[PDB]
DNA sequence: ATCTTCCCTATTTAAATTGCT
DNA sequence: AGCAATTTAAATAGGGAAGAT
């Protein structure tokens, strides 16, 4: 690996850089070195020239391309070394920008005008509650309106009204709205109750006028006269100039706000309200000592009076419109060129060279990536990011371990530390045992990185470790919930940190039919809002639903309609890049998506039916569930076995079905030997990492070093009951499954744990489906919504599956792609369909997809919760001891193959089954007994 | 003022994007839209290019005509199947050699002796594919394109007439063009209005060797004003037959190599600029039109 | 013929110089330039590179073995371009 | 403090001469005369050799054996003859791996089984011949080469002492130095102390590979007084021995070719690095000695 | 400045600091820091070091090795070296590993002269404690370090086996860690990674003790690979053996004595080169080690 | 001695402005 | 619009002195 290295640098940062850039290449004159070097003095290279300080102006080449640019530098766009940049390159019709920096400035020198109130004076002092009435926002606001009802709000002398109790703040004028909104949602954002305006209101002002002071505002109301009464303090020279130069400012460049649409205009006033808590919790978090006394906004840590308010909305304005000018023109930090990505893919990979056939010069790009599982499509995600130039996108995936195990492949492959960020927010205790030294694995959070421009306006400069692996990162593979937050949050400023985390970085969510629906509607919801800045989303899902691969398009096409309309560029269209193992596809679609997306998928259907078929798939006829189960195991037992040892997983649905499906089996007295193991996630923290493990290192198939994991020699049934965890995320190869019916992804992924790595074709069946779920016998008038998607809008007319499905089928991803809207009451493919476009409609609701005017309000985040779950408290095992209603157990020791024990650690019970003891027990975790 | 740079040893080679052309304190050089300011070799450039967002200025013009740099403006085209039109300003100030002009339009104007001409510069393609050879792509002696090449040469042997003419060249365009896409695997159809690597990287090279070709026909002072092959299809002028003397030889496989190494446009002008400047294709078009002139 | 010309020089000089050896040669930043020129192309780029005035300071590297050397510019004597050039080298007998 | 990267992977490769070698700001650089002071990527260096009138600080080592840079010097025994101390400073600051001294002594112990570990290293010799071939001079597919490379494994496979093999080295390396002399059309007679440039190019050569056998050896933690080739004329131990694996495939024919192509000291030490990193030569012989110790 | 090291029982150890070695009139001299050189006589020394300040040239280099005068660079003090070569038979006549080396693999490798070995390791700890007797430590003679010492020399005796040796040694060397700890009024838990006084102290001091240990071995030749009591993948672990003969007799009381008076690192390892220079300490463990592979 | 830190020391680059064509 | 003259100033290089090891 051949480098060079150039240096910009003023100071004598052009020299105590040279000491560590001439450490490691040699020196060719000039302020330019050049030489040979591995890719881990690359990395050491990175990390001790980054690390140096700031102002570090370093560009290097790999051959010809830029390896890396530290700093802002400029660098290069075509040629590379610029002559000198001066200033006024451009200066155009800006517009939005000047529109932004107009209502953040406004509303800035106004968010907290409402603390004036008596109330706040002593809630600050201490004589009374320390929550509101009315709160401060709201009260500000209320000020704003009243001097907008009296005088000409936009050009006039400020002068505060006496106020009164307002219920509503918001009238007609757009821009008045505008400013009202940012005010009142500079902390949260109002939360509607009321049905029929959640069922019709969709434009801006019109759901804006039902934003009233009862959502979240007023707490209780008892002493609303003082907190109405107000002063008028804030009349001195610097506050009335800035008030006045902004209002002119907004006053001139209005003109252009009614010449954009509903979407701009919720987008600009994200962007601004982003902007507000960004200068408001910049200016709230450092001390700035002074103050001019007789009114006071904030607290510092001891209680004293500090930050008077003249100089806190003078501080929280400059702040924002720092933030506003850093956000909105930034040239980001992009990762390293990888140089083991971009040559070739060979053999099984060879489909990578896909990006051989997409443009690199397109400014916006909506993968979706079909590819099976097996074929590598994290590192084709990144080779299509690479095939662009520079990398910077955030890796969004579901749960811990597969952020693990992309970002091993990322280290492994090409990637370091220095590009990479790895984030789990858990701080989880699962660590690698057996050898430090020899371990060549375990990927950990250390992020020596590059700190980006965009954490001098944040609060308190980012904060520590994890805000700074977020922001900064040009490479984040992260849990997604540290991304889903961009869209918005009820309460607090988390919002802001995913929000510029996703504007100027790409959004690649890998397996996105693993996530629920409100999951899947939120993700879009991000999908949308990353394309609003021009950024790429890649979605890389093999079972793909029509519907979700259309609303997702749908989704993006309006963020790019925001992009596009935003820099005043003409809409071409949506640059579409379907993928899949067998082909590539790019299509500039504005239009006629669904013609285009079925094509394709009938395209990958038809390459994938006459491949030889890998799961076969029989529903059992035998009624009773629990005999089905014995007898097909001794069937795929005496069918699907290398030579007497066989492997088999028995996916159930919940808990208690899994540990009644295990206590059947232990005592199902046979001539096979059966031997047991438990797979749910109800575990402690312990017994649950030491399954992973295990399970991982004994069903991996591609090579033959399982056998002495297990005892091969003699002829065992390895019988695996697992509950939905396997089938998602898990690198799993069994030799035959038996499967509880949920729902057909259901299927299609537990045919993906058998002969995943191996590629011999099965004889008979090597699935065997059972007739009924077992929550029939519980309820008959529901049964498949328990980790599916019948609900009780959804009901199946019938329950066997042998009307709601094919009793002899071919299993594979061919029944989700297709997508069938008819016939959904008696078949659970086209029941699973019609959900999902039912759900994830073009539509804007409430919990919908295209959310307009509701971005305004806190509803999207409070009916549409993200991983909404049952309450879930937490048991916790302490040594050994465990903390609330659980009794310890015995399990029955017929055929445990493999119990692992556990002394610390928690296991997550909903409080529905907290009533009861859970009886945590070493081989099954949680049930009711 | 010494001999100025003869242009067949020309060696810079570009074609600038996005960025505003203009001169600094004595050299002429381009600023984009982020500030920098590359430096333009205009006693070393044989021409340069202006794509979408570039504009030049007057005195950067003349700095580049008066030492001799064609340049021309990439966009232009607006049909279906063709590359329309190339505005290209031809630095003229500089009085050219005279006599192998005369010698152009002594065998334009005789119509048998446009035929003759226009017979031997159909197999100088078939030689240029002979004489230079990539290192990658398909190899040129084997039976498929020895097959094809002697086919063609048979029947532009016996050709009589220039429509009969083109109607060859559209089988050799048909052959080479679908012969690379089966050695690099892939289905390939020639538009200019495509988004495919294959496409853009040949209209780019459209573009480089359309620079390369008015470089050659001025430096021996001939216009693109007389094209000896000539039709329906086939109007661009001169530049449309010593431009694409060399796509299947030069162009047509390195842009289908760097379409296939699939990086960005910057390598795909630097292999452009470093096979023009190691085989000296410049200075071979040049000699080819010498021996074209004065036989 | 592939050449690279490295420059050293001090005052305004520094930038008349950089206007002839941009005329002819690609800018790699830093005060280098790189790039392929022709055997004349380096003779012109020699009389109009040494006629610009007193203090040109240019070294010419032709693949690795130096070109020319504009001055009394050390240069190379095993390594080519030093750093802290200073005073009281040898001083003998 | 990092992976502070493999000596394996290590690229840069000096030997100074006629200089000061001084630690500047924290840098390792050497300062001629003239006033020149030119630093070393000190933590990718492989060795820095030290001609006459060289000298070096106390610094310069600390921070070079600090970074595992292995230091020596080409006079003193270094005439070459004799070949008894070239001066060698190693980095035993740092804790070497010890496994391979381990394995390494129970073959040394054992006679018989240092026996067929210097048949395995005098196979290296035709391995590495094999697996480093050269394209500007000797095939190593010719029939004088296969013919006396089969000789030489016939010979070393019914070899019954190390006399035995020293006999059989005097034939490999004489006739390899013999049969380049005679394709490269020179009267050629090996001697350290000649003149011309077929023997100070290979004599550079010698320190060459001796500085990457020596940090190859070090970077197992195998000394040098445990050489597996006991002779009369075989004094220097086992950094000879790992070295003269890479006369005849690397070292050899870059000094015969630099010599018949008149290439300069500077450009052939050059050649030397761009061989060592390209085929990447210190891993083959850090890999090939851990395939030698093993058990 | 100049230092004298009696290590085995003639030959000195000559450590130099802030000053120039080269050639004057045909010898090597010294240019020192008061402007005055110092010649040196080539009879009296064969390990001549390199401290701090020092600069040593390329002919200086060659005659102190054509002299048997081997040289080494070392950290200032004399026992922090990190750079030398390996001791022969002789530096020029021949190469071939000491007979100390030879002796030392031969009791490594038979199990019971290595069992042996560890043994005679231990009771020269032992010896030591009672050989260098401190003012400010504790009294080896007192009743409870007189337990302890007859506790280890029982346990050390009637050991069969290695484990048993790591036991014995751990509970001996924490013993007179805890005995040290009752000296001075401490709780004293022996951690590498505290940031008091006695524990960093005494982890510096280690460090000292690893030097001039491996010193020790370098300079009879012994190799930094054949541990007596660590394991065989412990990197360096012959240079933690031979140094633990020091570090619970000199460094152990040197450390609490320098955490209880509190005073700075570098006058510790001033008190620290002082005790090894006063009761030559280094060739206590050159002793040691030859009566350990004479046998 | 070697090397580092810092203070002169002024020598040396980059920006800035602005008539002039 | 490019440039030139010409100021203005920020920074780069170097030498001497003193303090560390
Ligand atoms: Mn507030
Ligand atoms: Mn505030």
């Amino acid at each position: 690996m051949f480098i060079r290295i150039k240096c910009f640098s003023k100071q004598p940062i052009a020299k105590k850089v040279s000491r560590e850039v001439s450490a490691y290449l040699e020196y060719t004159g000039n302020n330019t070195w050049e030489g040979h070097i591995s890719g881990q003095g690359v990395s050491n290279l990175q990390t001790k020239l980054i690390n140096v300080g700031k102002g570090v102006k370093v560009v290097c080449n790999y051959q010809d391309k830029v390896l890396f640019a530290i700093g802002n530098v400029a660098m290069s766009d075509t040629g590379s070394v610029p002559k000198y940049t001066t200033k006024k390159v451009y200066k155009p019709d800006d517009s939005i920008f000047t529109l932004k920096q107009g209502l953040v400035g406004v509303a800035a020198l106004w968010h907290d005008l409402g603390k004036a109130n008596s109330y706040f004076q002593r809630k600050l002092r201490g004589e009374c509650n320390p929550s509101d009435p009315v709160r401060h926002e709201w009260v500000s606001g209320v000020i704003v309106s009243t001097f907008a009802k009296g005088n000409d709000w936009l050009s006039d002398d400020f002068i505060i009204p006496e106020v009164k109790h307002s219920d509503n703040v918001f009238g007609d004028d757009q821009v008045l709205n505008a400013v009202l909104w940012l005010i009142n949602t500079h902390h949260k954002k109002g939360l509607v109750e009321d049905p029929i305006y959640r069922a019709t209101k969709t434009m801006f002002t019109e759901t804006l006028q039902c934003v009233n002071v009862n959502g979240g505002w007023f707490n209780y109301g008892d002493n609303i006269d003082e907190c109405y009464k107000i002063d008028t303090s804030f009349i001195t020279d610097t506050y009335v100039k800035q008030l006045n130069r902004y209002r002119k400012k907004l006053l001139a460049t209005k003109h252009i706000w009614f010449t954009l649409g509903e979407d701009q205009k919720i987008a600009i006033l994200q962007e601004c309200r982003v902007a507000l808590m960004l200068g408001d919790s910049n200016f709230s978090s450092d001390l700035i000592g002074g103050d001019g006394s007789h009114l006071y906004a904030n607290l510092d840590e001891c209680g004293n009076l500090k930050q008077t308010l003249t100089q806190h909305l003078l501080g929280v304005t400059d702040c924002a419109l720092k933030a506003l000018f850093t956000i909105n023109h930034h040239k980001p930090v992009k990762a390293n060129f990888i140089p083991t990505i971009a040559e070739k893919g060979e053999g099984k990979f060879a489909w990578q060279n896909g990006v051989n056939m997409v443009d690199s010069s397109i400014d916006n790009m909506f993968c979706i990536n079909m590819a099976s599982t097996g074929k590598g499509k994290t590192l084709a995600n990144l080779k299509l990011l690479q095939h662009f130039g520079n990398v910077r996108c955030s890796f969004g995936l579901g749960m811990v371990s597969l952020t693990k195990q992309t970002a091993k492949q990322f280290l492994d492959m090409g990637v370091d530390y220095n590009s990479a960020a790895m984030v789990t927010g858990f701080s989880k205790s699962r660590f690698n045992l057996g050898s430090e030294s020899l371990d060549q694995d375990e990927v950990s959070v250390e992020y020596w990185g590059q700190t980006s421009s965009l954490s001098k306006v944040f609060p308190n400069n980012n904060a520590g470790f994890k805000n700074k692996k977020l922001l900064s990162a040009p490479i984040l593979v992260t849990t997604t919930d540290h991304l889903v937050k961009a869209s918005g949050v009820k309460k607090g400023n988390k919002q802001m940190l995913p929000y510029v985390r996703c504007m100027h970085s790409d959004l690649v969510l890998d397996e996105i039919d693993d996530y629920g629906i409100e999951d899947m509607v939120v993700l879009a919801r991000l999908v949308y809002l990353t394309a609003c800045y021009g950024n790429k989303v890649i979605i890389s899902s093999a079972t793909i639903t029509p519907a979700i691969s259309n609303i997702f398009y749908e989704a993006y096409s309006s963020g790019y309609k925001v992009f596009c309309a935003n820099k005043q560029t003409t809409y071409k269209g949506v640059n579409v890049v379907w993928w899949d193992e067998f082909g590539i596809k790019v299509e500039k679609v504005t239009d006629q998506f669904s013609n285009l997306n079925t094509r394709f998928v009938n395209k990958r259907i038809t390459n994938l039916l006459e491949s030889t078929p890998k799961h076969k798939a029989l529903v059992v006829d035998q009624d009773d569930n629990m005999e089905a189960v014995k007898q097909s195991i001794t069937t795929l037992h005496n069918a699907h076995n290398s030579g007497g040892v066989s492997f088999g997983l028995i996916r159930t649905t919940t808990i208690k079905d899994c540990v009644a499906v295990t206590q059947e089996l232990q005592n199902w007295e046979t001539d096979l030997s059966i031997k047991i193991l438990c797979y749910h996630s109800r575990f402690v923290g312990d017994t649950k990492a030491q399954m992973e493990e295990y399970l991982s290192k004994v069903l991996n198939r591609k090579g033959d070093e399982y056998k002495k994991f297990v005892d091969t020699t003699t002829p065992t049934a390895y019988i695996v009951v697992a509950t939905p965890v396997v089938e998602v995320g898990r690198d799993f190869d069994f030799d035959w499954a038996i499967i509880e019916p949920s729902s057909e992804r259901s299927i299609v992924q537990c045919a993906g744990r058998v002969l995943r790595h191996r590629s011999s074709t099965p004889t008979t069946h090597n699935i065997h489906i059972l007739k009924y779920p077992f929550k029939f016998y519980r309820n008959s008038n529901i049964c498949y919504d328990v980790a599916g998607y019948e609900s009780k809008g959804y009901k199946l007319k019938s329950k066997n599956m042998l009307d709601i499905y094919k009793k002899e089928s071919i299993v594979n991803s061919v029944n989700r792609l297709q997508g069938d809207a008819a016939f959904y009451t008696k078949s659970l493919t086209a029941l699973e369909h019609k959900v999902l476009l039912d759900k994830l409609t073009t539509d804007i609701a409430d919990t919908n997809v295209f959310v307009g005017g509701w971005q305004l309000t806190a509803n999207p985040h409070e009916y549409c919760k993200w991983r909404r779950g049952t309450k879930n408290e937490d048991l916790v095992l302490t040594d050994g001891k465990w903390s609330g209603n659980v009794t310890t157990t015995k399990p029955i020791q017929s055929k445990i193959w493999r119990k692992w024990q556990g002394e610390n650690g928690s296991i997550t019970v909903p409080e529905y089954l907290l009533d009861k003891t859970i009886c945590y027990n070493d081989f099954y975790g949680g049930y009711e007994n | 003022m010494q001999k100025q740079i003869l242009t067949s040893q020309k060696r810079n080679m570009y074609i600038l994007s996005r960025c505003k052309v203009l001169v600094k304190n004595g050299q002429v050089c381009h600023l984009h839209e982020d500030g920098n300011v590359y430096t333009v070799p205009y006693a070393n450039t044989v021409f340069i290019g202006l794509a979408e967002g570039t504009s030049i200025t007057n005195e950067a013009m003349s700095m580049l005509a008066a030492n001799g740099v064609i340049v021309f403006w990439t966009k232009g085209g607006g049909y279906d199947m063709f590359a329309a039109d190339i505005i290209c300003h031809l630095p003229q100030a500089d009085y050219r050699p005279t006599k192998y002009m005369q010698n152009w339009v002594r065998l334009w104007l005789d119509e048998e002796k446009k035929l003759s001409a226009a017979k031997e510069i159909l197999k100088m393609r078939v030689d240029s594919l002979s004489t230079h050879v990539h290192d990658f792509g398909v190899d040129v002696e084997n039976k498929r394109v020895s097959s094809i090449v002697n086919k063609f040469d048979k029947g532009v042997t016996q050709a009589t007439s220039f429509e009969s003419l083109l109607g060859h060249e559209g089988t050799f365009v048909k052959s080479l063009y679908k012969e690379y896409a089966l050695e690099y695997e892939i289905e390939f159809k020639r538009d200019h209005k495509s988004a495919d690597n294959y496409n853009k990287f040949l209209t780019l090279g459209n573009y480089y060797a359309y620079g390369i070709a008015r470089s050659s026909l001025w430096a021996l002072g001939i216009d693109n004003s007389f094209p000896l092959l000539h039709g329906s299809t086939r109007r661009g002028g001169l530049v449309f037959d010593v431009a694409d003397i060399i796509k299947t030889s030069i162009i047509l496989p390195l842009a289908f190599h760097a379409a296939d190494q699939g990086m960005s446009n910057t390598e795909f002008k630097r292999s452009c600029v470093a096979y023009f400047d190691k085989n000296d294709i410049l200075a071979y078009l040049i000699n080819n039109i010498k021996r074209l002139c004065m036989e």
